[PDB]
């Protein structure tokens, strides 16, 4: 299949109480295999993958030193945007941030991204082209302007179609048992009178992994989109996923309803029904 | 492994 | 300025059966801000030694949190999880369905 491999960066401000909280995951695909935590014991970036384990100490060293360079741009961004947005010196605000990139089945570059958002709103990303901003309003094009100079750009370019892709393959190879693996899910239905009318069927998928799948409910053929609950697919915990479909069927009608399961583990997509 | 240059906004 | 509210699942790991020890889980998803308190409840009682993934988000900005606990699932004790958010204007409790 298709791989990613993403960081994901948080920072919240936190005035009168100290120094923002900033926390930072790296994942490979629905797998976490690093974290950095301002407020845990050890300032280091940290394993939480067992692959990642065999790095050697130039590895540890120097993600700690990027991750703490992040920290500290991100602790600076917090002041520049709210100077940009003229908000007080008294609230709490978040920046986010996400970059990575996709490879296909060939483990060739497929495509890159760099996204910002600040107070859960999207800021500035980049297109497809690696070059050009997509910046949200008049502050992010100030943003643009910085982060489109030519050096800049580059530095960018050179990671997201180059560096990203090799140590995300690399990653894979080390990795192959956890991360070269699909779990098809494990399906079945549940039945619950609701009353003595009314029924409700729940469509389960467990152990999956990647966490991608579609779960649907069909009443003779159409799609009961408005009418099911769905909720979001979670974590077991163990490295594989869970969801669930729900519809309320009035009792004696449960044959014409069936629910249908989309996941690059299986083979073909599945149909399941009561018969 | 992890961007070596962020920059300010 | 945004505010969304966390989905809530209480649930375990493995099909829960009596005698068989498991882990119970509160995922809380879909939030903005990132400040969210979780517990993990047994008979109503704070379950203290609970632990939690790292603070991460979707693509559309908003949070996800997992908390768990190993636990063994017997026929009388109840579980709960309870989440506070500036969303939420007293904290929810969301009671775990074996059966669902």
């Amino acid at each position: 299949g298709s791989h990613s491999m993403r960081y994901f960066f948080t920072s919240v401000s936190r005035p009168g109480r100290g120094e923002p909280r900033f926390i930072a995951v790296g994942y490979v695909d629905d797998t976490q295999f690093v974290r950095f935590d301002s407020d845990a014991a050890s300032q280091r970036m940290e394993p939480r993958a067992p692959w990642i384990e065999q790095e050697g100490p130039e590895y540890w060293d120097g993600e700690t030193r990027k991750v703490k360079a992040h920290s500290q741009t991100h602790r600076v961004d917090l002041g520049t945007l709210r100077g940009y947005y003229n908000q007080s010196e008294a609230g709490s605000h978040t920046v986010q941030r996400m970059y990575g990139c996709d490879v296909g089945s060939d483990w060739r570059f497929l495509r890159g991204y760099h996204q910002y958002a600040y107070d859960g709103k999207d800021y500035i990303a980049l297109k497809e082209d690696l070059r050009s901003w997509t910046a949200a309003d008049m502050a992010a094009q100030t943003t643009k302007h910085k982060w489109e100079a030519p050096h800049v750009a580059e530095q960018l370019r050179a990671y997201l179609e180059g560096t990203c892709v090799e140590w995300l393959r690399r990653y894979l190879e080390n990795g192959k048992e956890t991360l070269q693996r699909t779990d098809a899910p494990k399906t079945h239905m549940t039945h619950h009178a609701v009353s003595d009318h009314e029924a409700t069927l729940r469509c389960w998928a467990l152990s999956f992994y990647p966490a991608e799948i579609t779960l649907t409910w069909q009443r003779d053929g159409e799609d009961q989109t408005q009418d099911t609950e769905l909720v979001e697919t979670r974590p077991a915990g163990d490295g594989t996923f869970q969801k669930w479909a729900a519809v309320v069927v009035p009792s004696g009608q449960e044959q014409r309803y069936t629910c249908h399961v989309q996941h690059e583990g299986l083979p073909k997509p599945l149909t399941l029904r009561w018969e | 492994l992890l961007f070596g240059y962020p920059v300010y906004v | 300025m945004i505010q969304r509210t966390p989905k809530i699942q209480v649930y375990s790991r493995h099909p829960a059966e009596n005698g068989k020890s498991n882990f119970l889980n509160c995922y809380v998803s879909g939030f903005h801000p990132s400040d969210i308190e979780v517990d993990l409840l047994k008979n109503g009682e704070r379950i203290e030694k609970v632990e939690h993934s790292d603070l991460s988000f979707s693509k559309d900005w908003s949070f996800y949190l997992l908390y768990y606990t190993e636990f063994t699932p017997t026929e009388k004790d109840e579980y709960a999880c309870r989440v506070n958010h500036v969303t939420l204007s007293q904290p929810k409790i969301v009671k775990w369905d074996r059966d669902m």
